[PDB]
């Protein structure tokens, strides 16, 4: 109830960082001059999930949604089924369980139904080989996201099942110095309700900008038809860039609208990775907060993770903000001894038996 | 003009630490890019990263 921020802004965040502390929070001025004020559905979903997977919570949220009483209970876990609301994909639920399914008592094994994708949010394969990949570097052994039936927009149909079998005490301490060697570019370019061709466009989009590298290119061709292809058509393609020594990984996603020119999104896709691979050192942009907390909550020692000034970005700082009126930890950053490149180490002692 | 600093000092807004350093929302977990037209023009040659490939 003290710990007290402002607005929407990094709602999951503030929510999975206060659970992951066992501190109390207060999450004030929500949406306040708007015409429609407070929590919007998805956000009051999420605290649901919240209280599903965990135990002796207490969440009050004032009469026009405006403010929001978090005092967190144990992380348990256990076997659920979670409807996420047409406003926000699975993803969007998805994500925050990431941060805490490995520090639950019990294994976090979630049936997720709605839609599988949006412009906005962590699509499937973001969550399987950008996401997940990290949290395996960081000593999540077993994690899994099992596509059941994908589900694009308006009418949804999908369905994903989270399963994080590793239960560890906290992530491993974070040592990654380098930049890492991209081996090999792969991808998941997939469709709902169509015809095999859009496929096969999006793979000669991306292609068309990926050839001029030196390295080899292979996108999975993924074509849903009938019932477990959900209830709209749809398409999208996620690009990523592998790296074979240590499993690390750079990513970018996005989906089609109707009417749109399958090439075009390939394409487009293709030159935002590139775009994510130059702003990048050891992790994306889009891993980077997940690979943070991790090193927040390791045991009491000193993590190493090296980042591009590039990624220094508002949201960024907006993360470590957050993370210092939680934890109280503040991330150190120290230049490269480089000359070739302008990257920084950030090292940050995690919190360990800390309070 | 550190930036580290610049991070923890809460009477500087975000936006300003960027560019006092050099020179909004993880409700979004896609960043930000710039148009594709843009980035199709900057992408039609991959020098600027071949030092990342093998």
């Amino acid at each position: 109830k003290y710990t007290t921020f402002q607005g929407s802004q990094n709602f999951r965040l503030r929510i999975v960082l206060a659970t992951l502390s066992g501190k109390p929070i207060k999450i004030e001025k929500i949406r306040s001059g708007d015409l429609n004020p407070g929590l919007k559905d998805y956000e009051v979903s999420f605290l649901r999930l919240i209280e599903s997977v965990t135990n002796g919570s207490v969440i009050e949220i004032s009469y026009t949604g405006t403010t929001v009483i978090y005092r967190p209970g144990i992380i348990v876990g256990g076997a659920s089924t979670h409807i996420c609301p047409s406003s926000k994909p699975v993803g969007y639920f998805v994500e925050p369980m990431l941060y805490l399914a490995p520090f639950s008592k019990k294994k976090f094994s979630i049936l997720f139904k709605g839609i599988t994708a949006s412009h906005n949010d962590a699509g499937i394969e973001a969550i399987k080989w950008g996401l997940m990949p990290v949290m395996e570097k960081f000593g999540v052994r077993e994690c899994a996201l099992h596509t059941l039936k994908r589900g694009s927009p308006p009418l949804g149909g999908g369905e994903v099942h989270l399963v994080v079998d590793s239960l560890i005490a906290q992530p491993i301490t974070m040592h990654e110095i380098d930049r890492p060697i991209i081996s090999s570019i792969t991808g998941v370019a997939y469709s709902t309700r169509v015809s095999p061709s859009l496929v096969n466009r999006m793979i000669d989009g991306a292609k068309k900008v990926l050839k001029n590298l030196q390295c080899e290119v292979n996108i999975t061709a993924d074509v849903w038809r009938g019932e477990n292809s959900g209830k709209s058509p749809g398409w999208g393609i996620t690009l990523v860039a592998q790296s074979k020594q240590k499993g690390w990984s750079y990513f970018a996603e996005d989906i089609g609208d109707a009417g749109s020119i399958p090439e075009e999104l390939g394409e487009k896709v293709a030159c935002q990775l590139l775009e994510e691979i130059s702003k990048s050192a050891a992790v994306g942009r889009n891993q980077l907060p997940l690979a943070i907390v991790y090193m927040v909550i390791g045991k009491e020692d000193i993590g190493r993770l090296r980042i591009n000034k590039e990624q220094i970005d508002e949201r960024f700082i907006i993360l470590l903000r957050d993370i210092k009126k939680i934890f109280n930890t503040e991330v150190f950053l120290k230049p490269v001894d480089e000359a070739d490149n302008e990257d920084m180490i950030a090292t940050i002692k995690g919190i360990g038996f800390t309070n | 003009w550190n930036i580290g600093k610049l991070i923890y000092m809460d009477n500087i807004s975000p936006e300003e630490c960027i560019r006092r350093w050099r020179g909004v929302d993880l409700e979004k977990f896609v960043p930000y890019f710039d148009t594709f037209e843009k980035l199709a023009k900057k992408w039609k040659s991959v020098d600027a990263i071949k030092e990342r490939f093998l």
